[PDB]
């Protein structure tokens, strides 16, 4: 996965999870090769929001 | 670690601080835009410390 450097400060920080959530959606197989370079970004945000 | 415990516990003193303000805020009558103009400087700082 491209590197994404998102600090997830603002609530609009979301932008970038939207983006994942959807390419779970339109190519769930290139995700399934990339999810956990992805998950290094969405502990970043959940560390943060929760 | 993936995350610092030092900007962690940075982050959780932000967060008692932050309500902290909140409460004086809105004791003192403040408007929710000023309100928002220090909260995110508050998480602005958190991620600096990040």
């Amino acid at each position: 996965l491209k590197k994404i450097a998102e600090s997830f400060e603002d609530p609009s920080s979301i932008v970038v999870v939207l983006e994942f959530i959807l390419f779970a959606l339109f190519f769930p197989t290139e995700f399934n090769r990339i999810k956990g370079d992805i998950q290094n970004v969405l502990l970043l945000f959940f560390s943060r929001w929760y | 670690t993936v995350t610092n415990e030092f900007a962690s516990r940075f982050r959780t003193i932000v967060a008692t601080l932050a309500n902290v303000v909140n409460e004086r805020a809105v004791q003192d009558d403040m408007q929710k835009a000023t309100r928002s103009c220090t909260k995110q400087w508050l998480r602005h700082l958190e991620t600096q410390f990040d």
